[PDB]
């Protein structure tokens, strides 16, 4: 075969703060090697519960472009992140295609992300009120007005700020904890494939 | 911002009407509407919630029997029933769901005391 | 489904005194929960937003605190216009479930 290459997977698998729910921070990894056993070694063993490609052959069957994401949510939206189901994060923050090739990875993050006071830096879009096409980002920081009354100001009745916050106090149980999900996705443009694992030809 | 009662009358099993609740200027499509039921002598039971994205989430007891959509400009939510088994002799309360995360918004709406029975008005 | 349960069903004995009303859930939920007060034959009316806040016009002595599947609230003074019911409402974990019913009455 060949001498292997360092790959920036750990760069999106280890950080002091991931992005919040309002902006799923994209990271277009291209021209790298495929190695995911360190992902298994990082956490105690869980199923990926992931849909596109089976996890026993993510090392082989290699691709042309991996499009990776980095965002932190609740465990109900970990089981609810699947394509076809809607909600509030799955509709108003981040939606998947129906032909979505690629699959998600989740793990618990009580020891890193959660703080005893409760880190309110992680916040989500609850009010966006437009059905979302798959794979685009919307940053509507400005206040919405409802009730057929022109608001256009700061802090009034029926003038709702669209970005409210998670609470991450560590005394809660499984289901309201922070979870860092790294949604890998592959698209096939029929380009020359630069992302592949160890092999000899 | 109040809500309007729209319904009444006596209906038979196998027949259904179109329940309606109107608004006083609140948007019904780009908001979060929700209806519940209240039987005589018993507690509330959740009927349906609709989001602004068009996500129809309703209870498993009434699966594939209730259809619900909001009007574009008349500010009235509509729901059509299918194949009523006469257990819903109750009063159906219309609202928007009361809080997103934290706000002082709280308004409720009046509902009509419908009844479903094979015997007609006597 | 979440089993919304309450044991102290009928606190008609308290007249201007301590109320120890509570509700419980089957699975572990956080503070995402509200209670209601439904007048007999009329619409419900809200008192608590998300287990830690209070409604705009109410007496201030209403105070609720609960975390980890046991949720607690008190009415230490029973003014005579509170003669109605009180229901427990879990949300944000579908399906949203209601309590069976709590009854208060003044003698």
């Amino acid at each position: 075969p060949n001498i292997t290459n360092l790959c920036p997977f750990d760069e999106v698998f280890n950080a002091t703060r991931f992005a919040s729910v309002y902006a799923w921070n994209r990271k277009r990894i291209s021209n790298c090697v495929a190695d995911y056993s360190v992902l298994y070694n990082l956490a105690p063993f869980f199923t990926f519960k992931c849909y596109g490609v089976s996890p026993t052959k993510l090392n082989d069957l290699c691709f042309t472009n991996v499009y990776a994401d980095s965002f932190v949510i609740r465990g109900d939206e970990v089981r609810q992140i699947a394509p076809g189901q809607t909600g509030n994060i799955a509709d108003y923050n981040y939606k998947l295609p129906d032909d979505f090739t690629g699959c998600v990875i989740a793990w618990n993050s009580n020891k890193l992300d959660s703080k005893v006071s409760g880190n309110y830096n992680y916040l989500y879009r609850l009010f966006r009120k437009s059905n979302l096409k798959p794979f685009e980002r919307d940053i509507s920081t400005e206040i919405y007005q409802a009730g057929n009354k022109p608001c256009n100001g700061v802090a009034g009745f029926n003038c709702y700020f669209p970005l409210r916050s998670y609470s991450f106090r560590p005394t809660y149980g499984v289901g309201h904890q922070p979870y860092r999900v790294v949604v890998l996705s592959f698209e096939l443009l029929h380009a020359p494939a630069t992302v592949c694992g160890p092999k000899k030809s | 911002v109040q809500l309007v009662e729209s319904g009444g009358g006596l209906v038979q099993p196998g027949g259904s009407l179109r329940l309606s609740c109107a608004a006083s200027g609140i948007i019904v499509s780009s908001n979060y509407m929700s209806w519940v039921r209240q039987g005589p002598g018993k507690g509330l039971e959740w009927v349906s919630v609709i989001y602004s994205g068009g996500s129809t989430y309703y209870a498993d007891s009434v699966k594939a029997r209730f259809t619900i959509s909001r009007d574009n400009s008349k500010n009235t939510l509509y729901l059509q029933m299918n194949s009523l088994r006469a257990e819903d002799t109750a009063v159906y309360y219309c609202a928007r769901e009361v809080v997103g995360s934290n706000s002082n918004m709280d308004v409720w709406g009046q509902g009509t005391t419908v009844t479903v029975s094979s015997a007609s008005t006597k | 489904d979440i089993q919304m349960t309450q044991s102290p069903s009928s606190l008609s004995a308290s007249v201007g005194d301590r109320v120890t009303i509570t509700c419980q859930a089957s699975q572990d939920i956080n503070i995402y929960l509200n209670w209601y007060q439904q007048k007999p034959g009329k619409a419900p009316k809200l008192l608590i937003y998300d287990a830690s806040n209070l409604e705009t016009g109410v007496p201030s002595r209403f105070s609720g605190s609960g975390s980890g599947t046991d949720f607690t609230f008190t009415i230490n003074s029973l003014q005579p216009e509170d003669i109605a019911t009180y229901y427990c409402q879990q949300y944000d974990n579908l399906p949203r479930t209601f309590g069976q019913g709590t009854k208060v009455e003044i003698k």
